[PDB]
């Protein structure tokens, strides 16, 4: 079969610019500024042999960004700066001062307790639809049952967290 | 669950139409067997955290402590404990349904517990680490009061005080589970959440799904090949769908059980095999030690904490 | 049982382990069929072996309802001149009935 | 591309990120048609116009192969009361290409062509001549009042 | 449970750095933890030793490590520089100093000798 | 109901033998060899709780379990196939008293392979050309079903970023790249198996070439895509190579903040204090640590050399995913009561005012099959991440620092660890502390002298019959009962079980030094 592939758009937010780039996944650049990646064919971006930390992920170690005119660029992500610790068998480092940081750590605990009536969602009010849903028996008690379990369970989560 | 028997009763004409629906029910056969491996593996990871078996010494001299309530008696046929006997009485076809037994019998489950019981009585925490290393139980609390910052004179100068309070604490445990049935509801839900899904799995065969009859043998007996094939077509989608609905309910609940199990064996690790610093993790209070007991489909820990009281006020500096 | 594992594991060197792969049942043997203790007996001896016989102008439309008429004894007697059933076999008009 | 994203997301605002929007597929450039070619034409006129026909008791099965069909002229002509095909549409036969064809020839009464359909039960269907429920092919019937 | 109602010894569970405490904060459909951490910074490079031979006896620290800035030796704790004169109550002894490796030589001040020497002076 | 159930095959493996064993499930073993579905059956009959079985013999002797049958019955090979009640190891009630502590003397330092999956291959499935395949009027009947596959992408793209979020949160928990030191003289501790080596492709390690070749298995065709992972495979080592560096060189401090200089020969002294062992045991037995640490790192390639039975979870997790990919592919050739599987046969010889009815069920059962692939991915995807968040947690307490939660990183007292790269996982090298060679001693929980109690600061009191001593709770090194090693509180007689001995005072010969 002649070539195909998924298509995805690399872009920054629209409150900065409307410039874009395109990623033709799993299909290289002999069939569609151009850049060949192991993700696919990337068009609309310019390769740079500097390494800036990731801002948009793409695949295969490539990340994109929109920096200064101005354009989309592609690059191989850095992993932080190259460094090394001095070492010997007779040298140590001890602090002389310190600092108190405060980290933020957010977690979710619950979500909205949604409950749905099957008969409502399928049949507006119609008795005919309801009769023909009855003859499926008791599927849609199972669905209400599961949602009810979720609804109780989301209260239990909050209780366990905060009522310590 | 046999896929063929629940979808089709005995007619090969039903079985012919299932075959040209591809390899559906083998996948459902696969993942339920995938559950079947996980259930044995969860039992494998919880109680077989020990290399070998240790049964208790025959002497019951322990400086006043009693463990007859948690040790199994040799008097019973099934060598289980009385608390386990309290825990073993407070918990109460032909359509592909098949109860494959668990890998280990509960006597064998009792073997691991009694093994974990004895070395925890007799070898400190050390047996979980390497080779077992013996100790008087009067001194093992003297390890553990150092674990929460208590000088070990306080143990030794009030040994008789602690032991009777430890004894009467066990009598409350024997009391609270031999009278009330509400606290066993956590295990009771799991069997009930299992059991409700079984009954609603079978009862879907009473549904037509827009057929002239919900039973299969009537449609085979009163119609020809062509017109009943449409009626059987409606019978498969909905029975198969309920089966897939049954699998999806089983899988998600299994992951909760899978999430339950690793929490348990870590508490078998952190709170039975040794003395965790982690507060609010095994009971309420500064954690001292624990004892595991057998349970149907479950485990019951008995945690021992150090809860202080009777304070005064104190000017500090 | 060696290559019965090969019937669904799609390979040759099956690995040491259990493989739930096959089933069985028990075949039916006799297929017995039961009914109530028959004892119902539509009166035919008063309409076939009767004494008072009529003509065609005064045909009494007499009612037969809610019993069983054994047509099987009206077959092997074999003394008939115009035994003709229109649209139904004599085999299963005891099986389907009006 | 940006408009494709805006259409996909159902908003006029697109945030910093990567969004999948569509699929790309190389289209065909032309059509190439290939078929086996035989220098013989399939003798279908020989069966419909045969002067004496087979009874339904002893019905004729003539066989057809090694020929180029031409059904379109048999379709496009009007001599047939009904022209029904099952599992196949009568206009489409000129497109497909087959391994065998059997012409099953006989004559029948009119109220009994209600009964000739495949899988349909009845006297002629079950005792004289049967079509399987998975039958594929065409049934032609035409009225005979001087034949 | 493990970072508000106590102090986590689990490294880099509650905040990055050595953990001290936390504070919770409500959030809609969630919770927010504010970890407070001790983060060492602004260090120096000292030359160290594993142990000390005084008279033949090896000396090791009860806590801390032996350090040298130059023409002097000290002992100090481990996450903060606070150099202390070495004494026999900072350290302890085990064995001879032919068995240790990487060891150095230094005299250990003893807090008993000065009082006793003061009495001989009397 | 007359009995019926599944029936399976016990095999010791293909090339080992061909003696087989057949298990029947919860059927009373009377009508078994007769009825149907028997590949024929033999001679011996044995009944268990899990049903009866044919093809072995029950043995009153017991052994370690290998093959799970059910109800505590396992099977193996002997030269024949047998079945037996499981054992549980050596049943030995080891000794107990009220005045005896078993203290170890010598000790080994072993390692343990422990591998967890951290990711899975970012599969991604196109909607339309799976359902139809670049054909117009089939796709027009898709869009009248609303928006099924629109959310299926956002489901699968949702999990696509998730393992990218997992891989980000499981390795790069340091902020920056570290550089291994060029000189290699760390107290005799030969790290040559785990360091990156330059003579390989520029970042790789010696375990990796033994590991990359060991983990093997479709490809790019119709219906599928395999997007590559976000972090490229070469620098996966480079994070770990950096992760070696400080916990080799700078110690455990870089998990908190700026790194610090410390030599590795004395880092274990802090780590020996991590389980309460004094710092003299390092320097007095440094070379003894070395060869055992060399041999543990020696054996760790050797257990993984030919074929370990502990690759396992990381090998099939490609494989059960791969057949899950592959069982999506067989559904293209499914038929669902329609008269074809390929769409073009329907468009060949059918009537387009009615052919859509055959397409109508053909859309459903293919989409019905697609929903199965949705859930089968999603359930394990949560199961991977919940395992992976544990894996990064095992990266946290056990690599960056020296944890205390026993049996959480290696069976034994946790000393340190070493992470290594992997195809889709992390391989730790948990370095435990296993003691051995105990010598049980005559012990007592307290010492009375001068009517007043004495209690050691840490440790016990042992005696070899005559002379009492002091050593710590997990290692044997006797010393002299002194003043400093204990404290005082209370009268003697309030505590039971005390023995009597004099207590040496170091201040008294200091009192006797000058007279
Ligand atoms: C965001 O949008 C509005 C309108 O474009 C603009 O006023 C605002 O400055 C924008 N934000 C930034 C960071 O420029
Ligand atoms: C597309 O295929 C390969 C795959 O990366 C690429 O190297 C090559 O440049 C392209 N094809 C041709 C014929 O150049
Ligand atoms: C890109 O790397 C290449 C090496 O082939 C070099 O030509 C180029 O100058 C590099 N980019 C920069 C900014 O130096
Ligand atoms: C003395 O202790 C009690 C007990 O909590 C307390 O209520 C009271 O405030 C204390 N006295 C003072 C002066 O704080
Ligand atoms: C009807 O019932 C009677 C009651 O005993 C029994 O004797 C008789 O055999 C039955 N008739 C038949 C035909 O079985
Ligand atoms: C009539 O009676 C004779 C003998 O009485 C008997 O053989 C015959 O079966 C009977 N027939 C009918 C129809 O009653
Ligand atoms: C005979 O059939 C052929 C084609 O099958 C046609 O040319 C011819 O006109 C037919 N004969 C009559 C009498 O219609
Ligand atoms: C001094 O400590 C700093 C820590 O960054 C380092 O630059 C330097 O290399 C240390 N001393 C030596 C001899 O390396
Ligand atoms: C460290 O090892 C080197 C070997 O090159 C040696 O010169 C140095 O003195 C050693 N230091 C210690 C403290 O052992
Ligand atoms: C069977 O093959 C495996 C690997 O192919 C090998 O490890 C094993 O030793 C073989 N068994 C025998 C009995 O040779
Ligand atoms: C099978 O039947 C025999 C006798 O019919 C009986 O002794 C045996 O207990 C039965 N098996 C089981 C498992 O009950
Ligand atoms: C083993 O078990 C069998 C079965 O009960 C029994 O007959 C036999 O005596 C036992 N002992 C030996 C040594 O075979
Ligand atoms: C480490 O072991 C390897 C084994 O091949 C050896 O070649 C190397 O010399 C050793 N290095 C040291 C420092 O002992
Ligand atoms: C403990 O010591 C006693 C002393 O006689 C000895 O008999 C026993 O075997 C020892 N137990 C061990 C070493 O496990
Ligand atoms: C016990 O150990 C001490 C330590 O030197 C030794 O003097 C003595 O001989 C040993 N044996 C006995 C029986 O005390
Ligand atoms: C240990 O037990 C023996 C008898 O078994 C008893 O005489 C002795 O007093 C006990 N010692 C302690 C310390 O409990």
């Amino acid at each position: 079969p002649c070539s195909f592939g998924g298509v995805s758009v690399i872009t920054p937010g629209t409150n900065t610019s409307n410039q874009v780039a395109v990623l033709y996944q799993g299909v290289n650049c002999t069939e569609v500024n151009v850049f060949q990646t192991r993700a696919g064919c990337l068009i609309g971006a310019e390769h740079v042999n500097n390494s800036y930390e990731c801002d948009i992920p793409i695949g295969a170690g490539i990340c994109a960004s929109y920096q200064t005119s101005q354009s989309i660029i592609a690059y191989t992500m850095s992993l932080g700066a190259e460094n090394s610790v001095a070492y010997s068998n007779n040298s140590i480092a001890i602090p002389t001062n310190f600092t108190i940081s405060v980290t933020t750590e957010i977690l979710p605990v619950s979500m909205t307790k949604t409950s749905v009536d099957c008969t409502m969602y399928i049949c507006g009010d119609s008795t005919e639809c309801s009769n023909l849903l009855l003859q499926y028996g008791s599927f849609c008690t199972q669905l209400n049952r599961a949602l009810t379990g979720i609804a109780v369970e989301q209260d239990k989560n909050t209780q366990e967290v905060f009522a310590q | 669950v046999d896929c063929t028997m629940y979808i089709c009763g005995d007619s090969t004409e039903c079985s012919n139409l299932l075959l040209q629906y591809g390899s559906f029910c083998t996948q459902l056969n696969r993942a339920l067997t995938g559950i079947a491996v996980e259930q044995d593996k969860n039992t494998q990871e919880v109680f077989a955290q020990v290399k070998q078996i240790y049964k208790t010494p025959p002497i019951k001299d322990f400086g006043g402590f009693n463990f007859s309530q948690i040790l199994p008696d040799p008097s019973k046929p099934s060598k289980r404990s009385f608390i386990e006997d309290l825990l073993f009485n407070k918990v109460t076809k032909f359509n592909g349904l098949t109860v494959l037994p668990p890998l280990l019998t509960d006597e064998m489950i009792a073997q691991y517990t009694s093994a974990l019981l004895a070395g925890t009585i007799t070898s400190g925490w050390t047996f979980g680490a390497g080779a077992a290393l013996q100790i008087p139980f009067a001194m093992q609390m003297a390890y553990r009061f150092n674990g929460i910052g208590v000088t070990q004179n306080v143990l030794y100068e009030n040994q008789k005080l602690i032991a009777n309070q430890f004894n009467s604490a066990i009598g409350k445990i024997q009391d609270s589970l031999s009278s009330t049935a509400s606290a066993l509801g956590k295990l009771q839900d799991v069997v009930n959440q299992n059991a409700q899904a079984l009954n609603t799995l079978v009862k879907q065969l009473s549904s037509n799904f827009g057929a002239i009859s919900s039973v299969l043998n009537d449609i085979l007996s009163r119609l020809d090949k062509v017109e009943a094939e449409v009626q059987i077509d409606r019978l498969i989608t909905g029975r198969l769908q309920s089966l897939q609905t049954y699998v999806t309910q089983q899988l998600i609940r299994a992951a909760e059980i899978r999430a339950s199990a690793n929490l348990a064996a870590t508490k078998m690790s952190e709170c039975v095999l040794g003395q965790s610093k982690r507060v609010d993790f095994c009971g309420k209070g500064y954690h001292l030690m624990s004892f595991p007991q057998s349970a149907p489909h479950g485990v019951v820990f008995l945690h021992v904490t150090y809860v202080p009281a009777q304070e005064k006020n104190f000017t500090t500096a | 049982p060696l290559s019965e594992t090969k019937c669904t594991l799609k390979s040759f060197t099956v690995e040491k382990g259990i493989y739930q792969t096959s089933n069985f049942r028990v075949q039916p043997t006799e297929s017995i069929v039961r009914f109530p203790n028959i004892t119902n007996l539509c009166p035919f001896g008063e309409v076939f072996n009767a004494t008072r016989f009529a003509s065609v102008y005064a045909w009494n439309r007499k009612r037969i309802s809610n019993c069983v008429a054994d047509y099987s004894v009206l077959y092997n007697s074999a003394s008939f001149s115009t035994f003709k059933c229109y649209g139904v076999s004599p085999t299963k008009l005891n099986d389907l009935c009006f | 591309p940006l408009s494709e994203t805006k259409c996909t997301l159902k908003s006029f605002t697109v945030e910093k990120g990567i969004y999948q929007t569509s699929n790309f597929r190389v289209q065909p450039t032309e059509s190439i048609v290939r078929f086996p070619n035989i220098t013989n034409l399939c003798p279908f006129g020989e069966v419909f116009n045969a002067t004496r026909f087979a009874s339904v008791y002893a019905w004729n099965r003539k066989r057809i192969s090694n020929c180029v069909a031409d059904y379109s002229v048999l379709y496009n002509s009007a001599s047939f009361s009904t022209f029904k095909c099952y599992g196949v549409s009568p206009t489409k036969l000129n497109d497909l290409c087959f391994t065998n064809v059997y012409a099953d020839s006989f004559v029948i009464r009119g109220d009994e062509v209600r009964q000739i359909a495949p899988g349909q039960t009845g006297k002629i269907a079950d005792y004289n001549y049967k079509l399987p429920d998975d039958f594929t092919g065409c049934v032609i019937a035409w009225n005979s009042n001087n034949l | 449970s493990e970072c508000v109602l106590g102090q986590s010894k689990r490294v880099d569970f509650c905040g990055k750095g050595y953990h001290l405490m936390s504070f919770p904060q409500s959030a809609p459909h969630g919770v927010v933890f504010l970890h407070v951490t001790y983060v060492p910074a602004q260090e120096k490079n000292f030359t160290t030793a594993p142990a000390i031979c005084h008279d033949g006896k090896a000396h090791f620290p009860r806590e801390g490590v032996f350090v040298s800035n130059g023409t002097h030796w000290f002992v100090t704790q481990r996450n903060f520089y606070e150099p202390q004169i070495i004494t026999t109550d900072n350290t302890f002894v085990s064995g001879n100093c032919d068995v240790v490796i990487g060891i150095v030589n230094n005299t250990v001040y003893d807090p008993l000798q000065p009082e006793l020497d003061s009495f001989k002076e009397e | 109901p007359c009995s019926f159930g599944g029936v399976s095959v016990i095999t010791p493996g293909t090339n080992t033998s061909n003696q087989v064993a057949v298990l029947y499930q919860d059927v009373n073993c009377t009508e078994v060899p007769v009825a149907i579905h028997a590949d024929q059956t033999g001679s011996n009959v044995f009944q268990t709780r899990a049903g009866c079985l044919i093809g072995a013999e029950h043995v009153n002797n017991s052994y370690e379990c290998d093959i799970p049958i059910g109800a505590g019955i396992c099977a193996s090979y002997q030269t024949s196939i047998i079945a037996y009640t499981m054992s549980l190891g050596a049943e030995n009630s080891v000794a107990y008293s009220n005045n005896s502590i078993a203290i170890p003397t010598n000790f080994t330092i072993s390692v343990t392979t422990e591998i967890l999956p951290v990711s899975m291959t970012k599969t991604s499935v196109d909607c339309t050309m799976y359902i139809c395949g670049d054909s117009t009027e089939c796709s027009n009947l898709l869009l009248q079903y609303g928006s099924f596959c629109t959310q299926l992408n956002r489901a699968l793209t949702g999990i696509a970023v998730e393992q990218d979020k997992n891989t980000q949160e499981v390795f790069a928990q340091v902020k920056q790249i570290y550089k291994t030191p060029p000189i290699k003289d760390f107290g005799g501790f030969n790290f040559s198996q785990i360091l990156p080596d330059p003579s390989k492709p520029s970042k790789r390690s010696f375990i990796e070439d033994l590991l990359f070749n060991k983990v093997t298995l479709a490809q790019k065709f119709n219906g599928l895509t395999v997007l590559p992972p976000l972090l490229t495979d070469e620098m996966i080592a480079q994070y770990t190579s950096a992760l070696l560096a400080g916990t080799i060189t700078s110690g455990w401090t870089f998990g908190a903040g700026a790194a610090l200089q410390i030599p590795f020969a004395m880092q274990m002294a802090y780590r020996f204090n991590g389980i309460g062992v004094t710092q003299n045991v390092l320097y007095e037995n440094q070379k003894l640590i070395a060869n055992q640490f060399n041999s543990a790192i020696g054996k760790i390639q050797d257990s993984l050399s030919s074929t370990a039975s502990a690759l396992g979870k990381l090998q099939d997790v490609v494989n059960q995913n791969a057949q899950a990919l592959n069982t999506l592919v067989k559904q293209l050739s499914s038929n669902f009561g329609a008269i074809s599987s390929v769409l073009n046969d329907i468009l060949s010889r059918l009537d387009p005012p009615e052919a859509e009815v055959q397409i109508d069920r053909l859309i459903t059962g293919r989409l019905q099959s697609l929903q199965t692939y949705v859930t089968q991915q999603l359930i394990r995807a949560a199961e991977i991440r919940a395992s992976a968040n544990l894996a990064a947690t095992k990266m946290s307490e056990c690599v960056l620092g020296q944890s205390k939660r026993v049996d959480f990183c290696g069976k034994g007292y946790h000393l340190m660890s070493f992470p290594q790269s992997a195809p889709h996982g992390v391989v730790f090298l948990h370095v435990t502390y296993v003691p051995a060679q105990e010598k049980n001693f005559t012990t007592a929980p307290a010492i009375c002298h001068d009517g007043k109690a004495h209690f050691p600061r840490e440790g016990v009191f042992v005696s070899n019959g005559t002379h009492w001593f002091v050593t710590q709770r997990n290692f044997y090194e006797p010393q002299i009962i002194t003043t400093d090693n204990t404290f005082v509180s209370g009268n003697c007689d309030v505590v039971i079980g005390i023995v009597n001995n004099t207590v040496y005072d170091p201040l008294q010969p200091e009192l006797d030094s000058f007279k």
